């Protein structure tokens, strides 16, 4: 609550303002969202451990009501970064040259962990990933550092 | 015609396996429990109460059952596995599993450590192509997927690369595909050792597969024949030599027998039949046979071949006699000769029926009757009253002199039945004989691959005189796979620098081979009681169980019978089960005396083929003169003969008794698994470190469990030391090989547990940074909109 930085809460009064309502703030099936539109990368368990809903209008969640979650989330420390999915993509890697079957991916986006839908992988291959090989190989590293915002991998 | 592709019946794709491989699964619930009706059953730990698990079964099904009998599942990364020893769970369910999944996706052939498996498909897949055969030709079994090819091909190679013999030996029961198997192999020998002059005679005299083959009707009339489990059973064990030249080119072929089924040409079960040639010649078929055998239109005429079944209601035995008699016309035989061979083959029939009779109580016995030995003398060529005189009252070797003795009825029938039996396997050697002449290239014989067709391990209700003899024959069979099994074994463990004490393999087997035929043994036993008339099956099976119950551990009590019938005598703990067996009768079964007196008249006779067929008898190991010492020896000579070649091992599945395809029979299956070795192979494997992992394989999949610890590290072998340290793997788990690590059953199980989670865990970390990057790009479409 009162132990954010001052400039960090004005980025949350900001997401409010473009998710929320002035009285009521977010509704809880945007916790997620919300999280991600302050730069965090939160599991679906962790979004559904901290109160987040899957039905709109059950649940109602102020900016004061927000804060220690978003101070939750920010504080918790193993939630994955670029260099953890690098050593993720090298078991896919025979060659040990920094490449990858395409489909070896997306079926690991489609069917392993929190798995994505077919559209989500569509939508995130059309902005990161580079064309594929003739062999059907892809370089990973580009299209995690673009889908991790990483510039400075590239 | 354009050869199908047959990637579809050899390969799991790409696609096929990550699917199979990412499939939920948890460790700690899965099980199999048997089941009565499909012998095995995948469930789920639903909760455990002490001893007794209540296991989740599909349909919604809880069934208790004792903790016992819950076993273990492999994990997904086996699943279809090409090489079963490669699993880290090792118990029959496992094993049914593996095999019954891959012969759902279309894959019969499966690998059990050096067991190849084939499971009879009954359809036509296209695995016997020559664009097939072509993926197989040199290259090592681990470059390609399962196949009797491989298997063939790496004979082939050991052959050139160690210049010794090769033996490929293969089991199969009766709907196995054993002979469709065996065609296949001796036509990709043809094909992988075919030469310009094995091409220019292909047109002439055929292919090696049809040469083979063409003999076939003859060597199957006389040596196969109707049983309760087979309508055509091979009665003998055949090894069929496939040579090879200097430079690897056929150089032809040979055949050799073992074992021929004597007691069938003189007694049958009532559900069986005697060898299939009786019966067709008496079918008439063939204009003229009948009148020079001097037969009549009644079977039943003809005791010795008449016990019995007659017909086969699948066996045309007119239709067969006419293909019988055009084989010994395209195989060389001379009209001579196969008139000959008929007519030796019914004075057979008609000796049975020569009966003797006891005036008073004067012990000597006389003809009842001389019509049938009247016949036998026409046929054989010799002087009726002489024949008589001479089984009546022989004469016998005691020391320079010939003394007459006399004979009773019992002793000149038994005298009979040895004479019968021993002619005709006199007669079915020459036939073999014969039918190699067809097989002669007279080309430079180098090196040769032998394949051994040789009846397998059965467990019948009633088990008997001759199921101890083929178990006994499948008893050193099996030593002999594992003590192959057991040298190649020390050969690894030596070039991968780990220390290895295990005692031959084939020791296991030992104890139970002794009891049979080391003196004291059970056929010791058998043939000593022979020295004592007053012996009963009664004082027979006493002397068995005070000589060896509670002192040979093989050894054991007979399982209670169903009734009175089933009751057997003793039980021998076979390595493919506990048998039990029924004494009676053993004593008269083991009795072979051949009548010398009457043998040197057949060598004088006017019938030159029964002259050639007792050529190297000159009439004039344990027992003399029993059905068990012949045994015991020609068993040994096939050892002999294997045991000098490098042997190969291929066992033919019945997946069903209906012939339907996709349709595997548990328990029928694990009974065949048992009987041919391959639960025996699993046994062994499992005892020690069973799977083996290439370092660089090792390091690409556990790579993810330590990335900092081997960061920068080259060595796959270092990197696998790290890795496995940094896990809560015991030190004992597993062993470091100078390029492979080992493993103890289920380890690798637990290291696909530890990947599961690591990777599940990152995984939805990425999945998490993939939504919030299209969370934060549909933030930024809201932040421009508002």
């Amino acid at each position: 609550m009162a132990d954010v930085p001052k400039r960090e809460v004005e980025n949350v009064e900001f997401v409010f303002e473009v998710m929320g309502s002035p009285g009521e703030g977010i509704d809880a099936v945007d916790l997620g969202d919300a999280l991600r539109a302050l730069n965090l990368n939160p599991t679906l368990a962790l979004i559904e451990k901290l109160g987040g809903t899957k039905k709109r209008n059950e649940k109602k969640i102020k900016l004061d009501e927000f804060l220690p979650i978003y101070s939750q989330v920010k504080k918790e420390k193993e939630q994955g970064c670029y260099e953890d999915f690098i050593e993720c993509l090298k078991l896919y890697d025979k060659e040990e040259n920094g490449t990858m079957l395409l489909a070896e991916l997306q079926h690991a986006l489609l069917a392993l962990g929190e798995s994505l839908d077919d559209e989500q992988v569509e939508t995130l291959f059309a902005d990161c990933m580079d064309p594929e090989d003739d062999e059907g190989f892809i370089p990973y590293s580009p299209f995690l550092a673009r889908m991790c915002d990483r510039p400075d991998q590239l | 015609q354009e050869d199908e592709d047959p990637t579809p019946y050899l390969f799991v794709s790409l696609e096929q396996r990550r699917i199979d491989q990412s499939k939920p699964y948890d460790s700690k619930k899965s099980c199999w429990i048997p089941d009565e009706k499909e012998g095995y059953l995948l469930g789920e730990i639903k909760a455990t109460k002490g001893d007794i698990v209540s296991v989740g079964l599909q349909g919604g099904e809880v069934r208790d059952i004792k903790s016992e009998k819950v076993e273990k599942v492999n994990p997904p990364k086996f699943e279809k596995i090409e090489d079963m020893a490669d699993m880290t769970v090792l118990n029959t369910p496992c094993v049914l599993h593996n095999l019954r999944q891959r012969y759902y996706a279309k894959l019969i052939y499966t690998y059990s450590g050096l067991f190849c498996v084939a499971i009879n498909p009954y359809k036509r897949y296209p695995v016997y192509t020559n664009r097939c055969a072509k993926m197989y030709r040199g290259k090592r079994r681990n470059e390609v997927p399962p196949h009797i090819f491989a298997i063939s091909d790496g004979a082939y190679v050991d052959m050139l690369t160690n210049h010794v013999n090769q033996s490929m030996l293969i089991t199969g029961e009766s709907g196995a595909g054993k002979t469709e198997n065996t065609k296949k192999v001796i036509a990709y020998f043809a094909t992988v050792g075919a030469s310009k002059k094995t091409d220019e005679a292909a047109k002439s005299k055929g292919s090696l597969e049809d040469q083979v083959v063409q003999t076939n009707p003859v060597l199957e009339a006389f040596g196969n024949a109707k049983t309760v489990r087979n309508d055509n059973s091979s009665r003998f064990g055949k090894f069929i030599r496939i040579h090879f030249g200097p430079t690897g080119k056929l150089a032809g072929a040979d055949i050799e027998t073992y074992l021929l089924e004597k007691a069938r040409v003189i007694s049958q079960q009532s559900l069986e039949r005697s060898y299939h040639i009786f019966y067709q010649i008496m079918s008439g078929s063939v204009p003229g046979v009948k009148d020079i055998c001097l037969l009549t239109d009644n079977i039943y005429d003809y005791h010795i071949v008449s016990q019995g079944k007659v017909t086969v209601a699948s066996i045309d035995d007119a239709e067969e006699f006419s293909l019988t008699d055009q084989a010994f016309d395209i195989l060389g035989f001379t009209k001579q000769e196969k008139e000959d061979v008929y007519r030796i083959t019914a004075a057979v029939m008609h000796m049975g029926g020569m009966k003797f009779k006891q005036r008073g109580r004067e012990e000597q016995a006389e003809q009842d009757g001389e019509e049938e030995g009247g016949r036998v003398s026409k046929l054989f060529g010799c002087d009726t009253a002489e024949l008589y005189k001479n089984l009546l009252k022989p004469r016998i070797k005691v020391g320079n002199e010939f003394v007459t003795q006399g004979r009773n009825v019992q002793q000149v029938t038994n005298s009979i039945g040895a004479l019968c039996k021993g002619v005709f396997d006199r007669l079915f050697k020459w036939l073999v004989k014969k039918c190699n002449e067809t097989l002669d290239t007279q080309q430079k014989r180098q090196h040769f691959i032998g394949v051994l067709d040789i009846a397998g391990f059965e467990i019948f209700e009633y088990n008997g005189f001759e199921q101890l003899c083929i178990n006994f024959t499948n008893e050193k069979l099996q030593q002999f796979f594992n003590h192959h099994m057991f040298v190649l074994e020390q050969e690894e463990y030596k070039r991968e620098g780990i220390d290895w004490a295990f005692i031959d393999f084939g020791m296991d087997l030992l104890a139970c081979i002794d009891l049979i035929e080391k003196p004291m043994g059970i056929l010791s036993i058998l043939e000593e009681e022979s020295m004592f008339p007053k012996a009963t099956d009664q004082t027979f099976s006493e002397k068995l169980t005070n000589t060896h119950l509670g002192k040979s551990a093989p050894f054991q009590k007979p399982k209670p019978p169903k009734p009175g019938q089933q009751a057997a005598h003793f039980a021998i703990a076979h390595y493919a089960g506990c048998v039990s067996y029924n004494i009676t009768g053993w004593l008269e079964k083991n009795k072979d005396p051949l009548n010398d007196t009457v043998v040197d008249q057949f060598k004088k006779s006017q019938n030159k083929l029964l002259i050639e067929i007792f050529a190297d008898h000159a009439g004039q190991g344990g027992g003399f003169a029993t059905v068990s010492s012949a045994y015991k020896e020609q068993l040994n000579s096939l050892m002999t003969t294997l045991r000098s070649t490098q042997p190969h091992f291929v066992r033919c599945i019945i997946p069903n008794e209906m012939k339907q395809p996709g349709v595997v029979d548990a328990h029928l299956v694990m009974h065949q698994l048992t009987c041919n070795g391959v639960l025996e192979g699993i046994r062994i494997c499992r005892k020690g470190f069973p799977n083996r992992m290439m370092y660089p394989d090792f390091k690409m999949r556990y790579q993810i469990l330590n990335p900092k610890g081997i960061k920068g590290i080259e060595d796959p072998k270092k990197c696998t030391k790290v890795l496995i340290e940094s896990t809560e793997l015991n030190d004992d788990q597993y062993r470091l090989g100078n390029t492979k690590v080992f493993f103890r059953a289920g380890v690798l199980g637990q290291m696909e547990e530890f990947r599961d989670e690591r990777l599940g865990k990152i995984m939805s970390w990425m999945q998490a940074w993939a939504r919030g990057y299209l969370s934060r790009k549909g933030f930024k479409k809201l932040q421009e909109q508002r």
